[PDB]
RNA sequence: GUGGAACAGUGGUAAUUCCUACGAUUAAGAAACCUGUUUACAGAAGGAUCCCCACCUAUGGGCGGGUUAUCAGAUAUUAUCAGGUGGGAAAUU
RNA sequence: CCCGCUACGGCGUGAGCGUCAAGGUCUGUUGAGUGCAAUCGUAGGACGUCAUUAGUGGCGAACCCGAUACCGAUUACUGCUGCUGUUCCAGC
């Protein structure tokens, strides 16, 4: 030991870690691994080392010198005709649907014979060489037709010739097997939409298309399964009369507003279902709806697809005057959300034509900003087909490198309504979508197109105004849930489609991806967070008891968690009751509109609260709670189909003042919707119960959310936490997920109006799915 | 954030002065102690019960945490507390608390004895019991006169630092402490390095393996040396200020 | 198929006792007044050969034999007085507290030995000592400057 | 509030004083990073609190960027400065100011200082002592753009 | 009076993105020091000069704080810079009953002045 | 033909039992390990009330200059912290 | 490629764009993401099974364990459930 300078110090220590990283480094490529390892695990491929196409033009000289340095079918007489069959199907098919013509509706039904599918298909191109009259002739090479059903649903689309009886149950994304290839999806409904993608993506989608600033990317969602309708009024060439109101009967008069007939933005809110017969008039609450006009007079309404059944039966129902248009299988939309979503956006397009909205659009482009653009941004244009450029290429124009509000400002006041309005007239009619179908092209011609263009001239096909196929393309904002979403017709959309995530910071979105990105912007979600409506009440609680009712007989005993037996729950343990409130698993709203209605019963039978000891005389807790045992043992040998038990407040308390016979549940209660964020240690789970700040105890929560720990240093939860009575519960959280965004838990509860204007605070306690601990947390109103 | 509260002070009696070198070791072995890591320094000094109390005010401390160490703990970011051990054995010569207590921050005992045990659990409001690891065993450790002194609130502590000290003496020591392990039921255990020198000076990972294969779980080894220090750091605060 | 063994980094610090010798009062110079340097005759098999004496005299024979299985010191240099020695993750235990009871090497004696970092995997151990060794290099930078 | 240290040395401040703290940036903290004696500058000094009036403040800095001499060559350079949350007041009192100023065709050339004071407190717990670094913002404007001044540790804007 | 506020203009590159922190009100500092320390750790990946610390109103006296802890104890060179901010508010202009959310809104202008901290390597 | 006991074969399904707390840093990513508390704003952007002096009018008041007090949702806290960590088979290819 | 100087190809900035190349990098990494390969230790409470002398004690395993993710099939073991086959024992 001796002591050293200062300077031979530093020098020594920064050679040491200079040494230190050149050791880390020269393990890491002394570490035997392949370069099939060298690419980052998005884009590991396992088949790569079969073929070498997988692995990138600069790293696979590497594999294959790395490759070589580790290294017609028995058929009888009638299976080999049963598979010529399908062979000269599928010629025939490719032949019919590429030379001129459209499709038999015996071919598409596939339910009677495949030789006469085999005759049809002859005698259709027989037909077509002898005579040029008695054809339904087609408009271009690729088979795509007009599934436009006017005054009646659409029905099962044609498709193609192979892949028909796959679609006789269910029908397809126009995305299907590209979707499939690259996600996990769940059949439901009559659709098949995406789930989850293969890859893991809970993170990632939560930083790139998040309300996170890094999120350096863009995310894309197949909504093609958001059912629309169109209606326009037939009765009066003027000014539209009956729109205003059927807008006020079919929505309340929160939709039906004078600024949104004036500055066109679509509006997505609550839409609650009306029935009239005669003189009386039941108001239930139905679900979402997006509403879009066009200037006065014309609307799309656009909606969740058994939801757009049900409008679709009511509509038709009243369908006197006005014409109705059902577009299933004729215009789709997808959703594109993130900061680069834009750019990709306008890397996907390219203009035809020098118009305003092309300038709006490259501008908003730029910008990498979504919440600094106004309400309003509902752009539209006509395009070039995307299949004309199939290249990752963006186009950027100078600029002088400033961006500023003034210039948004200046585009918020000059706003092209003609045009946008006449590619929306183009959309909503039959015809004019027909006419877009005029010169679509084969995927072949476009590649021998692109070969004349590099045998005579750069990447990129020429548009001609006599020989190509102008489309309507739609861009629009969706207010509260923050992206933007491009509507296009159904068989357009592939070409839209494909060519955006080629683009290396595009990813594709699950359904439980969208639950996600709804549950990170304090959004709302139909299936899951709105538990008030008649069908999700229905399908939330029927497939959550069923599923985990089979998940709790399916576990053995003495391996999952016990739900009869826990001890220590509440203060003073009520008799004939040992387990948790409700039953364990699905929101029982009907266990909380009862109590809530006993205790009712209890403030208007005496000004205070007994605790404990056809109908018997209700005087406390316990007797409420037998009869709600006593109906879920009821209900449990029939189901219940009857009405509904928990309507929203913030619809009833605005106008109809909140105002609530020997009954205990005729009249329900009313809720709203709240998002309560952790602040005491801990994460909130799926139907988490949701309890008052006990009023003889508020002083120690308050010192808890100032402060209060123990001498050494770190926070401080070990204490005796005092437990409130069974009655103070006052919601449901449905949705618990650990919130990455805030660093803290977030949960999306539902409470009494009447209980949220007792107390004077917003501190209000959770607790977990049987775990016996209490969470004090704040809540923030959710105005959707 | 550690507190390390066993540091002594190198005087036994107030006869005797204390020499310039034995301040430089004092120094030495406390910058030791920051160089490893630790918060709180408590060190501690030896009073004899058969000693005679001075009957003053501003003179019972010789340890002069404001003129000496005062720029230490401006220049080095620590702090320094002041606490007593009262080697008792006999009631004679003493029961006063009323005066000792308010000068001193800590007041802790060294009972050899089997009545002195007695004493220490009935009739001293103390904050720790410190036993001699380097001598032997004074009598037997038993349940009945542990429990009814760890649930009053006093903790007993362990000195890692009379380990380093001889060969002979590392028997006794693991003889002793594992004894207070079966004694205390593993709850009020305190532990502290006795260090003369700053040879002598170990970090929290050694004594954390010590303490775990002497006979401590690693739960209460850790949460003792952070809450149970730190909250005997606010008894002893609180009898000072309060 | 693979072994959960853990390392351990562990370094030699030598404490100033000069009696005679007065002191200055600062962070980084007290941290050039302990880091100073090895000896000469400190090498891989030295600090082996001593910290077996160590186990045999201290923790035994059968203890010896148990923490012997796997105990290698897999990197060490005398010029920053850092190393790294492999043991099991049931005897680490034993392996720290073999550390501790480290009094003096046979050539040079008055100095401690400090266990600092222990982990199941040696990459991310390498990563905490630059980083360490980065903040090292920020106090004396701090110190130096002014 | 236990003291107040700047550059680890102890200082006798509050914070919840302004004036005090005014005149401490004032007398000790610009010459300690300025020196006005080897050069040619005017150097008008300005503190802002979170009391003050946007508009006169402005009115008041409209004046010393033209209140010394222009026969006799100097450069005239203006000193605004502020610490902890009125430095907020002080960006406005900046901004607006400089709003007042590009519209004539001209150009402000900006240097920028973030200094700190380290106050020491009690804290919720009595054994545990905290540390604040409270933050300072000292900016020097003029319309020259090279001052003889040492302004090496600064920032050009 | 109702009137409501939104974000403001963040007009970023590819490399632009990952070097910003943006610190909000209720950015914790320690939080914010390791969200710094893992933007300088990323920055040679990046490859770029600077780690940018942006912030407007409440949070720019404690975003002063960031520049105050890692010019002096790590050693880092910091750029300070005054910058102005437009934001755009929608307020209600009066002119039955309806929803307080839904009446007309109007954009108006409202400038901020807030400060960028680059820190260097 | 029935009931009980034992064995064998196949089909379906499940596996850290669950919860709670703790495990050194102004050197602020050391319980073994990872991620997060980053779409910056207190309608403090010519902010509000108030002090002194001078001016004009009078039944109210306004302007100019100077220092500077009070206020920004629970009169508070700028420097803490949260969550997770193995499976049907991850072995077999 | 646009701006300024200079004018035969030139020079300086934009934290601008397009193409091409490089065993320079890929924690660009996944509600686990390591890469000489982490997935911990302990205490208390709830539940299940088995054995008790006073009432408690032991056990919650077997197989096995990522390295880009997905799904089908096969193999190793425990428990539950339905079917089938064999043996033994009776109600008349």
């Amino acid at each position: 030991g001796s002591k050293l300078n200062v300077d031979q110090f530093i020098s020594s220590r920064q050679f040491e870690v200079k040494q230190l990283q050149l050791a880390m480094h020269n393990s890491k490529a002394a570490s035997s691994t392949r370069i099939f390892q060298a690419l980052p695990r998005k884009l590991r491929r396992r088949t790569a080392s079969h073929n070498v196409r997988r692995i990138p033009k600069r790293m696979r000289n590497r594999a294959l010198r790395e490759m070589r340095k580790s290294d017609a079918h028995g058929l009888n007489a009638k299976q080999l005709y049963k598979a010529r069959m399908s062979i000269k199907l599928l010629r025939l098919a490719s032949k019919s649907t590429s030379m001129k013509l459209s499709m038999p509706p015996e071919v598409t039904s596939s339910n009677c014979h495949v030789r006469q599918k085999i005759k049809t298909l002859k005698r259709m191109i027989k037909e077509s060489s002898t005579a040029n009259p008695n054809i339904k002739l087609l408009n271009n090479r690729m088979g795509s037709y007009d599934c436009t059903g006017v005054n009646e649903l659409a029905p099962i689309p044609k498709g193609r010739v192979k892949y028909t009886k796959r679609q006789k149950h269910f029908a397809w994304l126009p995305t299907h097997i590209w979707n499939a290839k690259r996600s996990h999806m769940m059949k439901r409904w009559g659709y098949q939409m995406v789930w989850a993608p293969t890859q893991k993506c809970f993170k990632l989608t939560h930083r790139l298309g998040g309300d996170t600033c890094s999120s350096d990317g863009a995310l894309c969602m197949d909504s093609s399964y958001i059912g629309t309708i169109i209606v326009k009024d037939k009765s009066n060439d003027s000014e539209g009369d009956f729109l205003k109101s059927i807008i006020g009967k079919l929505t309340a008069e929160r939709a039906n507003l004078r600024k949104y007939r004036e500055g066109q933005v679509l509006f997505q809110g609550l839409i609650y279902s009306f029935n009239e017969e005669n003189g009386e008039d039941s108001t239930k609450p139905l679900g979402p709806c997006d509403v879009f006009w066009v200037q006065k007079d014309t609307a799309i309404i656009r909606l969740h697809p058994s939801i757009y059944t049900q409008v679709f039966n009511i509509l038709l129902q009243h369908k006197e005057k006005l014409t109705v248009q059902d577009c299933r299988y004729s215009l789709a939309s997808v959703t594109l959300k993130g900061a680069k979503a834009l750019e990709s956006l306008a890397s996907c397009l390219r203009s035809t034509e020098y118009s305003k909205s092309f300038e709006q659009f490259k501008m908003v482009s730029m910008i990498t900003d979504h919440n600094a653009l106004p309400q309003r941004c509902t752009f539209a244009f006509e395009a070039i087909d995307p299949r004309h450029l199939a290249a990752p290429k963006k186009l950027n124009d100078s600029q002088r490198k400033t961006v500023n509000s003034d210039d948004i400002l200046s585009l918020h006041e000059n706003y092209p309504q003609d045009e946008i309005n006449a590619v929306f007239n183009e959309l909503c009619d039959p015809e004019s979508r027909t006419q877009s179908y005029n010169n679509q092209n084969t995927l072949k011609e476009i590649s021998a197109r692109r070969y004349k263009l590099l045998t005579a001239t750069k990447t990129t096909v020429p548009f001609k105004e006599s020989d190509d196929p102008s489309i309507p393309l739609v861009i629009i904002r969706r207010l509260k849930t923050r992206d933007w979403i491009v509507v296009l017709p159904w068989f357009w959309l592939l070409p839209l489609w494909h060519l955006l995530n080629r683009i290396p910071r595009m990813y594709h979105i699950g359904l439980r991806q969208f639950q996600q990105i709804q549950y990170e912007n304090k959004q709302l979600y139909f299936p899951d967070d709105y538990p008030f409506t008649q069908l999700g009440y229905i399908e939330n609680s029927f497939y959550k008891k069923e599923a985990s009712k089979t998940k709790w007989d399916r576990k053995p005993m003495g391996k999952r968690i016990n739900f009869e037996k826990i001890k220590d729950i509440h203060n003073t343990k009520l008799p004939a009751y040992s387990g948790e409130i409700g039953d364990f698993f699905s929101s029982d709203w009907r266990f909380l509109q009862i109590l809530r209605n006993g205790i009712d019963y209890l403030q208007r039978n005496d000004k205070t609260l007994e605790l404990m000891d056809g109908v018997r005389d209700i005087n406390c807790v316990n007797d409420v709670l037998e009869f709600c045992k006593d109906y879920e043992a009821k209900t449990k040998a029939m189901s219940l189909s009857i009405e509904e038990n928990i309507p929203v407040a913030l619809c009833k308390n605005r106008k109809c003042q909140f105002r609530t016979s020997f009954s205990l549940t005729f009249f329900p209660r009313c809720i709203i919707a709240v998002s309560c964020t952790l602040l005491e240690r801990g994460h909130p789970k799926d139907n988490a119960r949701i309890y008052q700040v006990p009023e003889k105890d508020l002083e120690h929560w308050l010192q808890l959310a100032k402060g209060v720990y123990r001498p050494n240093g770190r926070k401080d939860h070990d204490l005796k936490i005092p437990l409130p009575e069974v009655h103070d519960l006052i919601g449901f959280i449905t949705s618990g997920t650990y919130h990455l965004n805030c660093g803290n838990g977030m949960g999306i509860g539902f409470i009494d109006h009447h209980a949220a204007i007792r107390q004077p605070t917003r501190y209000v306690l959770i607790r977990n799915v049987g775990t016996n601990t209490y969470r004090l947390g704040e809540w923030s109103k959710i105005s959707v | 954030m550690l507190v390390d509260l066993n540091v002594p002070w190198p005087q036994n009696s107030y006869a005797d002065k204390v020499t310039s070198q034995a301040v430089n070791n004092l120094i030495k072995t406390l910058s030791t102690l920051h160089m490893l890591g630790y918060t709180h320094i408590a060190i501690n000094f030896t009073v004899n019960h058969s000693e005679k109390f001075p009957n003053d005010v501003k003179l019972l401390n010789p340890i002069d945490i404001k003129r000496r160490f005062g720029e230490l703990m401006d220049r080095t970011g620590l702090k320094l507390y002041s606490r007593i051990t009262l080697i008792i054995d006999d009631p004679s010569k003493g029961q006063s608390l009323s005066k000792i207590s308010q000068a001193f921050d800590i007041v802790a005992a060294l009972p050899i004895s089997e009545k002195g045990l007695t004493l220490s659990t009935t009739n001293l409001d103390i904050d720790l019991l410190t036993f001699q690891y380097g001598s032997r065993l004074p009598t037997f450790l038993k349940h009945k006169s542990i429990c009814s002194c760890v649930n009053r609130g006093v903790k007993l502590e362990i000195v890692y630092g009379y380990a380093l000290r001889d060969v002979q003496a590392r028997r006794q020591f693991v003889s002793n402490v594992r004894s207070v392990i079966r004694s205390s039921r593993s709850r009020g255990i305190v532990i502290g390095s006795g260090a003369m020198s700053p040879l002598e000076c170990r970090n929290i990972l050694g004594v954390t393996s010590l303490i775990k294969n002497l006979g401590l779980p690693s739960d209460r080894c850790s949460k003792a040396m952070g809450d149970l220090a730190s909250l005997v750091l606010l008894n002893g605060r609180l009898r000072n200020k309060s | 198929v693979r072994l959960k063994s853990r390392y351990i980094l562990f370094e030699i610090i030598f404490p100033p006792t000069d009696t005679n010798v007065e002191e200055s009062v600062s962070k980084a110079d007290i941290l050039l007044s302990h880091h100073r340097a090895s000896p000469a005759d400190v090498s891989i098999k030295s600090i082996l050969q001593e910290i077996r004496r160590s186990l045999s005299l201290n923790l035994g024979d059968y203890g010896s034999a148990k923490c012997n299985s796997l105990l290698q010191l897999k990197y060490f240099s005398n010029k920053t007085s850092t190393g790294i020695i492999r043991c099991h993750r049931e005897d680490c235990d034993l392996v720290i507290m073999a550390l501790m009871l480290m009094s003096k090497i046979g050539d040079v004696d008055g100095l401690i030995v400090n266990p600092v970092k222990v982990s199941g995997t040696i990459k991310k151990i390498e990563q905490f000592a630059m980083r360490r060794n980065s903040k090292i290099l920020n106090i004396i930078k701090c110190s130096q400057s002014s | 509030i236990n003291g107040v240290y700047y550059n680890e040395i102890s200082r006798d401040l509050d914070i919840s004083s302004s004036t005090q703290c005014l005149r401490f940036l004032k007398e000790t903290v610009i010459p300690s990073l300025a020196n006005n004696g080897n050069n040619s500058t005017s150097i008008q000094y300005h503190g802002i609190s979170k009391n003050d009036n946007i508009k006169k403040s402005v009115n008041k800095l409209d004046k010393q960027i033209n209140m010394a001499d222009r026969s006799l060559g100097l450069q005239q350079v203006v000193c605004i400065f502020s610490y902890g949350p009125h430095i907020q007041k002080m960006l406005s009192i900046l901004e607006i100011f400089k709003k007042g100023y590009i519209k004539n065709n001209k150009k402000i050339y900006q240097w920028n200082k973030l200094t700190s004071f380290d106050i020491k407190r009690e804290g919720r717990n009595e054994l545990q002592e905290e540390r604040l670094k409270v933050p300072i913002l000292v900016t020097l404007v003029s319309d020259s753009e090279i001052i003889d001044l040492n302004l090496h540790s600064f920032t050009k804007q | 009076k109702r009137v409501t506020k939104h974000p403001s203009l963040k007009t970023l590159t590819h490399k632009q993105i990952h070097t910003t922190i943006f610190v909000k009100s209720t950015t914790p500092y320690v939080s914010a020091l390791k969200r710094i320390n893992k933007f300088l750790d990323s920055v040679h990946k990046q490859g770029s000069s600077y780690v940018a610390v942006l912030g407007m109103g409440k949070a720019v006296e404690k975003t002063l704080a960031l520049g105050c802890h890692f010019q002096d104890q790590k050693n880092k060179k910091i750029e300070v810079y005054t910058k102005t901010i437009e934001v755009l508010d929608e307020v209600i202009t009066e002119g039955s009953d309806v929803e307080d959310d839904d009446k007309e809104t109007q954009l108006k202008k409202r400038a901020v002045s807030g400060v960028e901290l680059r820190i260097y390597v």
